[PDB]
């Protein structure tokens, strides 16, 4: 981080909060991890 | 042309109503909530091999399994007269065409919920003074009383006359030759499912020579070196994608008539069909001419579910009625192997060879319907996969039976 | 009206093409293995009667 | 004999007679084909 770049992974979900948002040091366990019940990957090609 | 259906409602396996929500109505493809001419609704496009199935759908006869109960819930006519009303939702006018919520100042009375209602067609006179309009409802009800009619895989029915194909047959036929049995169920339901046609139509021997000409193809019978008359079905190797069929014409040593008609009802009883869009085609496109000829016969008593019991006109027990003969795709694939390498087609090696790539592919299909029976239940309340237990899915019925069928309808 | 010779001459040409059909949904693998995966292509194509 | 078609009752739509007598009023098969023209998206495979 002192150096502008954070590790993990980053998260797409439509929060519409009103209060403390924080993108960096997130509060709670991130909502579905991989391999989570019902979570599927994007095969390689990523094709739709 | 034709005018006197009976059907029979789809089964509830022992629960409350019929095994379908509200959101089913609204989600059908093609034309909004009309459930007519549907089924190869969501295949009218493709993309690709792969089968098209989603959440909700788990599988290829899942999006038909689903309009089925879906029907026989909104099907007061023909076995009562009225229109009713299930949980809100009729049909719009005297048609039958899609259907809407319970339009208000004057709605229908209140379906009663029962389990297998017979349908005797005439009891709604509406139909025959409309009969060039609601025709595509005759061959769909045709198609989920087969389906009714057996609780393990559509109960479809092969024929084939004494003599050998028509002048004009052979003629029609001869349009149909670069196209899978995937879309050859397609083009025949579409067919007999918008326009009353006659019984003795050109289109109709055609594709019912074309439907006992694919069974031949798929027990081996009619394989590349045996052809009804310059008819039959190439297949591709299992662990390639085996439900490419296709009906390449030849000019090699045809077979011959039999001495005797060879009409038999045949079934699908390993669970299988379920998932494979090659088993669910050849029980569509056969059902495609008992619809615009209503049942040659009646079906045996011998087997089938504990609610076909004794039918009003679909299944007897005397001897008006003619056998069923359920095989399983697994051995009936192995067997069809078997086929292949006595003429010479693959050689020896092959043999178990196809068999260990094509078991390993009937796997998948099984463990793919085993994951989603317990994933969606039955009592929950939809039915898209059909409680058919663990403990099938390779007690092989009279497959050899059926086999046997095969060799005799193509002596 | 149709001289059967013409009409059975056609009925051969008709034969011929359906022959050499191609099933337009196979294409995408037909490509998808030519090319060694490397290329994975879609497309859609409306099935008629 | 030149429209058993035509003319004769017992005709049987499809029938020739050709190796024989070139019948002319026949019964022939008026076709409607589509010539579909594939056009689709195309994937990469992607580094990894």
């Amino acid at each position: 981080n002192l150096f502008n770049v954070a590790r993990g992974n980053l998260y797409l979900v439509q929060t519409a909060t009103n209060g403390n948002w924080s993108p960096m040091a997130p509060v709670a366990a991130p909502p579905f991890v991989r391999g989570g019940p019902n979570v599927r990957v994007v095969g390689r090609f990523g094709t739709i | 042309a034709q005018r006197q259906f009976f059907g029979l409602t789809y089964n509830f396996y022992g629960q409350p109503a019929p095994l379908f929500d509200l959101n089913d109505l609204q989600e059908l493809a093609g034309c909004y909530a009309r459930p007519w001419t549907s089924r190869f609704s969501h295949l009218a496009i493709s993309t690709g091999s792969l089968p098209v199935w989603s959440a909700r759908y788990p599988s290829v006869a899942s999006r038909n399994i689903v309009v089925n109960t879906l029907l026989g819930a909104h099907l007061n006519p023909f076995a009562g007269g009225q229109i009713t009303s299930h949980q809100g939702i009729t049909w719009r006018d005297p048609v039958l065409s899609s259907l809407a919520p319970v339009p208000a100042i004057q709605p229908p009375p209140v379906w009663a919920v029962a389990e297998n209602v017979l349908l005797d067609s005439n009891n709604y006179p509406t139909y025959v003074l409309n009969l060039s309009s609601m025709w595509p409802i005759n061959q769909d009800v045709h198609i989920m009383t087969m389906w009714a009619l057996s609780d393990q895989g559509p109960i479809y029915h092969l024929e084939v006359p004494v003599d050998p194909m028509p002048a004009a047959t052979t003629a029609a036929l001869m349009a149909y030759t670069g196209v899978p049995i995937a879309h050859l169920a397609q083009t025949a339901y579409r067919f007999a499912g918008q326009l009353p046609q006659s019984p003795d139509s050109t289109m109709v021997s055609t594709i019912r020579w074309l439907s006992a000409i694919w069974f031949g193809s798929l027990t081996g019978r009619l394989n590349r070196s045996r052809t009804c008359n310059g008819f039959y079905f190439e297949f591709a190797k299992p662990a390639l994608n085996p439900d490419q069929a296709v009906l390449k014409w030849n000019d090699g040593a045809r077979a011959a008539p039999p001495a005797a008609a060879q009409s038999s009802y045949i079934r699908c009883i390993s669970p299988h069909w379920q998932h494979q869009i090659v088993e669910v085609a050849g029980a569509l496109m056969s059902q495609s001419v008992t619809a615009v000829t209503g049942l040659p016969a009646l079906i045996d008593e011998a087997t089938l579910p504990a609610w076909s019991q004794g039918v009003a006109n679909l299944t007897g027990n005397g001897q008006g009625v003619v056998p069923c003969l359920d095989y399983n795709p697994v051995p009936m694939a192995a067997a069809r192997h078997l086929q292949w390498r006595q003429d010479g087609l693959i050689t020896a090696a092959q043999e178990a060879q196809l068999n260990n790539d094509y078991t390993a592919y009937a796997l998948t299909i099984e463990r793919h319907l085993t994951a989603m029976l317990v994933a969606n239940p039955i009592a929950a309340g939809r039915m898209p996969i059909q409680p058919f237990n663990a403990a099938d899915f390779g007690q092989a019925g009279q497959t050899a039976a059926a086999v046997a069928l095969a060799q005799a309808m193509f002596v | 009206l149709c001289d059967a010779l013409t009409l059975h001459i056609r009925e051969t040409y008709i034969m011929l093409l359906r022959s050499m059909h191609q099933d337009p949904t196979q294409i995408v693998q037909i490509v998808n293995e030519c090319a060694n995966n490397l290329l994975n292509s879609t497309i859609p194509i409306s099935l008629r009667p | 004999l030149r429209w058993p078609g035509l003319v004769d009752p017992n005709y049987r739509v499809g029938t020739n007679d050709l190796p024989n007598r070139i019948t002319l009023y026949n019964s022939l098969y008026r076709y409607n084909f589509t010539y579909p023209t594939l056009d689709g998206i195309m994937y990469v495979r992607s580094a990894t």
